[PDB]
């Protein structure tokens, strides 16, 4: 009945398209389009129709009957102007996510993308407001971040993408100022095919690499005079191409960086202070690239020299003195970030111990106190995130100069705890000594300093728990940087982010930090409360205290955070059963008092997880109690149980009926005893027996 | 039209030009493109046809496909290549070497798939197929003979070409196509691959296009051809389909199941009983999603799949007079499905 | 060309066209005379109008005579040459043959058409020479 | 231009593509492409075809200054075709079954001439060295055709840069029917500017002896006219520059001259025949040639020893020239001076 109504609706949609088609010819105009008809008014009616249509299209979901409307939609998009064209494109994009790309739209669909590429070079800012960043996101949808649709993307579509490559940055439109949402999309677009390097049989390949060199000129874009940070990741991808490919133009790019350095050389002002900072940005990425990239042969190949960089930083240090109080400020914070970048560039080893001492002075730069060659003279010479960055610079240094000072700096982080700076202190305490971590002691420090630990800081404390907690005192690397790629548009934040826990701990040894996580504790989210345990003995009563914390997890403010399931199972794999059985009985009793199915469901899932993790009969006995629940009426119960039994089998790698004899036996006798309990209080004789037989 | 129309044809010519534009093909057109002399004349004609395409740039049209006498001539050259592939298929039946002859037919089949893309690109090639011997095209009839016979993937591609023709094709052309389907249902196999199964779903879309195809129905159970195919869909073993891709083939099947209900015309039917079992298999996928509790495109699809399930649930009650009885066989799954539905309600905005 | 210079095109009349006929493939014809690159198709864009064979539509009988010379050019086109396909010519110059029959249906005198009719005799004669 | 200009270049690519492509060669050029680098070049060729599809190359290389008169299209991706051409240079390298590529290579050169028409810049790339073209200069009738493609390239080449291209050919001796077509060099005279000194010789006359020889079997009247046009180009070259060898070229001209006009008189007809029309043009050229000989000199005395035979042809020719449409008054004035 809906379909017959739909057929009438499709004819109405066709009539609106026909009115658009007459407009597309631009010649004769039909005398009647109805009522009273205005071409702009018809467009206004159409835009309202499209939003209903987008809901209708998902509802349509008709094979061989949707691409033609989508093919019509690209033509409609050409008729459409700005946002009105964009909303139709968005409706098509949602359809595109469901249908991938229609074969029939073919080149014309590519052409609609091409028209947008033509639009981007010369698009009105008001037109840009009409244009949708989400529509750009749909273009992002068109080429997958990994392979996906882009891997399946047509070679002819790839040629259209190559035409797109000529447009924008090869055009130099990308260098030209653009709306940020469009600019980010352009950076994403280079990333979608070039960064992925997906396919490319359609792509130029060695011819493409020459195009990539043209792309590199495009990559400088505004250059010395957002997406560029995305481009910087993209530039890092170009560096990644140099890595491995060199193993068996970048030097010119280094020369371009040198030219930016030359502008700094002519004057600190002559280098754009932000632009010099931008060149400094991705210098660490350059450090990650090349020899760091080779790490993850001869070493004759040289990464840009740290000493040349240090001289640039020294020029930067002079430039900060040069900057007026009105000057610098947030820009000064960026210069400090570049100094932080230099510390990241140093990575495992500082090029100069003296430079490292200079770096400790640099971390104080704007605000000091607590924990220096300059000493009083540095004070003499002349942000919550900024305080965190200063803390990070101290964090990057371990021991060495001011090793005692670093403990004092941790005290300074304790001394100021507002907003991020309170959060910054919590991060600082966790990373305060790599050496302190290697020795085994209670962490104390900030966690000892505030019982509440803040709320954002408490989330930081959970992150600290991952560094501590399950992770062992012995330290390997002592660096959390690992091999991070790009975290989307997310701020770098902590410098370092990317078998059993970390390189015996009493539950009492966990002490307060273990105490801080609680069912009573707000959580919301449990988040990193699982911490190190979630992600290299004889606890006894202390293990039971840990079990009580696990029981609070079992209550789960969030059923999804119960999270406890599986992560808890891995811990179990690494005496407990009598306590666990008691905990399960308490949970059942709590569930009965609640009389809530959803709470019961969380418990049932937990019970199933405990059985799947368990290699022992007693968890199966716990499963048998669930089977008793299966006998129980009110839904869930056995239908839930049948799924649970299959789940038990999957963990089991069970033999089915052969598994069942092992599964039953004494447990089967327990099942017979449960049937016997039904016999003890039938309250239906044979009728009671028939219900039991159905359970059987 | 005008320059834009010329470009679309040129892009279609470009796809033929790429060698092998098809994956797993050393070249497409060119050496692949070329009585042996009659075939050579066809290859020269094909170059001329491409030159003609260069020279010259609502529902029945569907996606507009340019129609050219030259496009028809290129199609005729394609038909000559198809005849060589058709001759290879007859030779393979004679054969009991043969794989190399089959590889040449596969090259042509890849060429046909480019031809199928060309058919989407050009109205004229589709019209010639529509005209038939008098019906299925004699060149089309040879393709049907190939359908009667990597080769299976080529057959799926040919089915895809028929489906592309079908959106372009008139419902009457689909009726001329119909009964190729009667053999096609026999052709479809559990053994045959999931991408081929997606092509079968396209064949189901073709059945909707033709009223006689609509007349063939899942109802009448095993005796009905549709119910047996639906039962295979209901089983959803999806052994060829992998991970999300297995789900995507299932999602296409769900759209096809929805389409029959949308059609006015659409155990008395084996398929309706199979559909309750199929809903349970979808429910098992939903339960895995529920355990995950939609940043992933597949995860977004799963939310879409749950919405499809909600439409399916109204349909499932319609499918079985004993809706409760179908639930009782799938009822333990159905209780899980209700739990999944509650998770879905949280997912729904 | 059929309506490019309007009255001025009428003033050139047959002669600008006659010069074109002399310029390409005139009497001698040959592969050398006609570029492979212009091909049968460069002749073909003119040919589709020839398939219409609208002498009555054409403003000048003398212009038609240049067109009749073009039909003679079509006879010259029959032969073996690069950029020409014999099957293609039957595919192309078949409607033009129908147009010649149409000229036969309503002509007071064959005139320029009579030369085309001799052209119609040509090729039909060639089929007798072969088939 | 854009796509419409692009199609004409694509059609040239198609002609190589068309079965047996152009000239009846079995290879489709893409078929000829069908080692690992050569396979990559074939991939590049498909990309060049893709470049042809875009029509981006057309309406490219817009400035017409200096090279090839009105500007050639950019033909971007011509270089990818050139890489395939370099692969063609690689084929048959041992020679420079056996020389199978030569026929494909000549086809590649003909395609290259179409490509040369396609891109002014592509011609510039070959001049830079391209490098394969320089190798071709370092290394039969197809080779003569390749030189003709180079001659088309010279017309494309900008003035002075073209003189550099003349410098690029290794030797004048190396430059020394199909060979006759190659003689019909003339392009360098057409590219008037530098290389006038190269045109000046040491003792040309041997070529004039070949013109007297009429060695090619076809001995086409049009072919003879083409040799006459080459002699006329040499006469133009002499004027740009500012002997007994000149008399020897004149002697070859005289053998043609006795036939000229007298053959027309035997016909007693307007020169409807294209060869006859060509002869009429040649007769006007001969009257122009006589004016050029008068400008040269001294020259008359060398002319006098063979002059009596020339005069018997000349008196009939003078009557023929006044009648001929091809004959022109400036050439006629020299004829009147002879009278």
């Amino acid at each position: 009945i809906f379909g017959v109504l739909t057929k009438e609706l499709l004819q109405l949609f066709e009539d609106l398209v026909y009115l658009h088609r007459r407009n597309v010819m631009g010649h004769a105009v039909e005398w009647p389009v109805v009522q009273l008809m205005s071409m702009q008014n018809l467009e206004f009616i159409e835009v309202t129709l499209l939003m209903v249509l987008t809901r209708i299209i998902a509802i349509v979901f008709f094979r061989r009957q949707e691409l033609l409307l989508w093919q019509i939609g690209c033509v409609l998009l050409e008729y459409g102007s700005p946002k009105i064209k964009s909303l139709a494109i968005s409706f098509l994009t949602e359809l595109f996510q469901l249908g991938g790309l229609p074969a029939q739209p073919a080149s014309t669909f590519f052409s609609s993308f091409l028209e947008l590429l033509k639009h981007l070079v010369e698009m009105d800012t008001d037109q840009l407001k009409l244009y949708e960043e989400p529509l750009s996101k749909l273009i992002k949808t068109l080429f997958p971040f990994e392979a996906e649709a882009y891997r399946n993307i047509e070679p002819v579509y790839l040629n259209m993408l190559l035409e797109k490559l000529c447009v924008m940055f090869e055009d130099g439109v990308l260098m030209r100022l653009k709306s940020d949402l469009l600019k980010a999309a352009l950076c994403h677009l280079l990333q979608y095919f070039l960064k992925f390097v997906p396919a490319g049989y359609e792509s130029a390949l060695q011819v493409r690499k020459v195009y990539v060199r043209n792309i590199c000129k495009a990559l400088l874009d505004v250059l010395g005079i957002y997406l560029l940070g995305p481009l910087y990741a993209a530039l890092k991808m170009e560096s990644m191409e140099i890595i491995e490919e060199i193993q068996c133009l970048w030097s010119a790019l280094k020369q371009k960086a040198e030219s930016l350095q030359i502008s700094l050389e002519y004057s600190g002002l002559k280098n754009p202070v932000i632009e010099m900072l931008e060149g400094i940005a991705v210098v660490l990425q350059l450090t990650a690239l090349c020899t760091v990239h080779c790490s993850h042969p001869s070493v004759v190949i040289t990464w840009m020299s740290l000493d040349f960089y240090t001289k640039v930083l020294k020029s930067c240090r002079s430039l900060l003195e040069s900057v007026q109080k009105l000057d610098l400020e947030a820009t000064i914070d960026k210069v400090v970030k570049i100094y932080d970048a230099l510390i990241y560039m140093q990575v495992n080893s500082s090029f100069e111990d003296h430079i490292l001492e200079d770096l400790c002075g640099m971390l104080s730069l704007p605000w000091i106190y607590s924990h220096t060659t300059f000493a009083a003279n540095l004070l003499t010479l002349s942000s919550p995130q900024a305080q965190s960055r200063c803390v990070f610079l101290l964090t990057l240094f371990p021991r060495r100069i001011f090793l005692e000072w670093r403990t004092a700096v941790y005290n300074w982080a304790l001394q100021s705890s507002h907003e991020v700076i309170r959060a910054s202190c919590v991060s600082g305490f966790f990373i305060l000594l790599q050496q302190q971590n290697s020795c085994n002691r209670v962490p104390k420090i900030l966690i000892d300093k505030v019982k509440d630990d803040s709320d954002i800081v408490k989330k930081e404390f959970a992150s600290i728990l991952g560094q501590l907690v399950c992770t062992l005192h012995g330290m390997f690397y002592l660096t959390s940087s690992l091999t991070e790629p790009f975290s989307e548009h997310g701020h770098v934040d902590l410098f370092c982010r990317n078998s059993q826990h970390e390189c015996q701990l009493k539950a009492s040894v966990c002490k307060p930090f273990l105490f801080l996580l609680k069912k009573k504790i707000p959580s919301p989210v449990k988040l990193a409360f699982i911490d190190n345990l979630h992600h290299h003995r004889e606890d006894e009563t202390d293990v039971k205290a840990v079990l009580g914390t696990l029981l609070n997890l079992m209550e789960d403010p969030d059923k999804d955070v119960r999270a406890f399931s599986g992560n808890i199972k891995h811990i179990l794999e690494s005496f407990i059963k009598e306590l666990f059985v008691l905990r399960m009985k308490e949970a059942y009793t709590h569930a009965q008092i609640s009389r809530n199915n959803e709470l019961k469901d969380t418990l049932i899932l937990t019970t199933g997880d405990i059985g799947r993790a368990a290699k022992g009969d007693l968890v199966p006995f716990a499963l048998l109690h669930l089977l008793h629940c299966l006998l129980s009426k009110s839904a869930s119960v056995s239908g839930a149980a049948y799924t649970e039994i299959r789940a038990l089998v999957a963990a089991k790698s069970v033999k089915l009926q052969s598994f069942f004899s092992q599964y039953k036996k004494p447990i089967c006798q327990f099942l017979v005893e449960s049937l016997h309990s039904s016999q003890m209080t039938a309250l239906d004789v044979a009728h009671q027996r028939e219900m039991a037989l159905n359970t059987l | 039209w005008r320059q834009r129309s010329n470009t679309q044809g040129s892009i279609l010519i470009n796809l033929l030009l790429k060698q092998p534009l098809i994956p797993g093909s050393s070249l497409s057109l060119c050496h692949l493109l070329s009585s042996l002399s009659a075939l050579r004349e066809a290859q020269n004609l094909a170059f001329t046809g491409l030159n003609l395409v260069a020279r010259n740039e609502g529902g029945r049209r569907a996606f507009p496909l340019c129609q050219l006498p030259g496009a028809v001539h290129f199609l005729p050259l394609v038909q000559f290549f198809i005849g060589l592939h058709c001759q290879a298929l007859q030779d393979l039946a004679a054969a009991k070497p043969e794989d190399s002859v089959c590889i040449l037919e596969g090259f042509s089949v890849t060429a046909l798939s480019i031809l199928q893309h060309l058919v989407c690109h050009s109205g004229a090639v589709v019209s010639l197929l529509l005209s038939g011997v008098g019906g299925q095209h004699p060149l089309l009839k040879m393709l049907l003979h190939l359908l009667a016979f990597l080769q299976a993937s080529v057959l799926t591609q040919c089915l895809k070409v028929l489906v592309k023709l079908a959106e372009n094709t008139s419902c009457d052309f689909l009726p001329r196509f119909q009964c190729v389907f009667q053999v096609l249902p026999k052709c479809l196999s559990p053994e045959t691959p999931l991408p081929s199964v997606l092509l079968a779903v396209e064949l189901l879309s073709l059945l909707a296009d033709h009223d006689q195809l609509a007349p063939q129905l899942c109802s009448h159970s095993e005796g009905c051809l549709l119910l047996l195919l639906y039962m295979y869909i209901t089983s959803r073993p999806d052994r060829v389909a992998l991970e999300t891709q297995w789900l995507q083939l299932e999602q296409e099947v769900v759209w096809l199941l929805a389409k029959l209900g949308v059609q006015s015309p659409l155990s008395n039917c084996q398929c309706n009983v199979e559909v309750v079992r199929a809903l349970t298999v979808m429910l098992h996928r939903q339960w895995l999603t529920v355990r995950r509790a939609p940043r992933t495109d597949q995860q977004r699809r799963t939310v879409r799949c749950l919405r499809d399930t909600v439409l399916l649930l109204h349909g499932l009650s319609q499918k079985d007079k004993l809706f409760m009885m179908h639930c009782v066989e799938v009822l333990h799954q159905f209780d899980q499905v209700m739990p999944g539905v509650s998770m879905l309600i949280r997912g729904l905005p | 060309l059929v309506e490019m210079d309007t009255d001025q095109l009428k003033l050139y009349e047959e002669p600008l066209s006659k010069l074109i006929k002399t310029l390409f493939p005139f009497e001698a014809e040959a592969y050398r005379n006609i570029e492979p690159v212009y091909l049968n198709m460069l002749l073909e864009k003119l040919c589709v109008m020839f398939e219409d064979g609208v002498l009555m539509r054409l403003k000048s009988d003398l212009l038609k005579a240049a067109l009749c010379h073009l039909l003679q050019y079509f006879l010259k086109f029959v032969p073996a040459g690069y950029e020409s396909a014999l099957q293609v010519r039957k595919v192309y110059v078949r409607n033009i043959c129908k147009a010649l029959l149409d000229v036969l249906g309503i002509e007071v005198d064959a005139e320029y058409l009579l030369g085309p009719l001799y052209a119609a005799l040509k090729m039909e004669s060639m089929e007798i020479i072969e088939e």
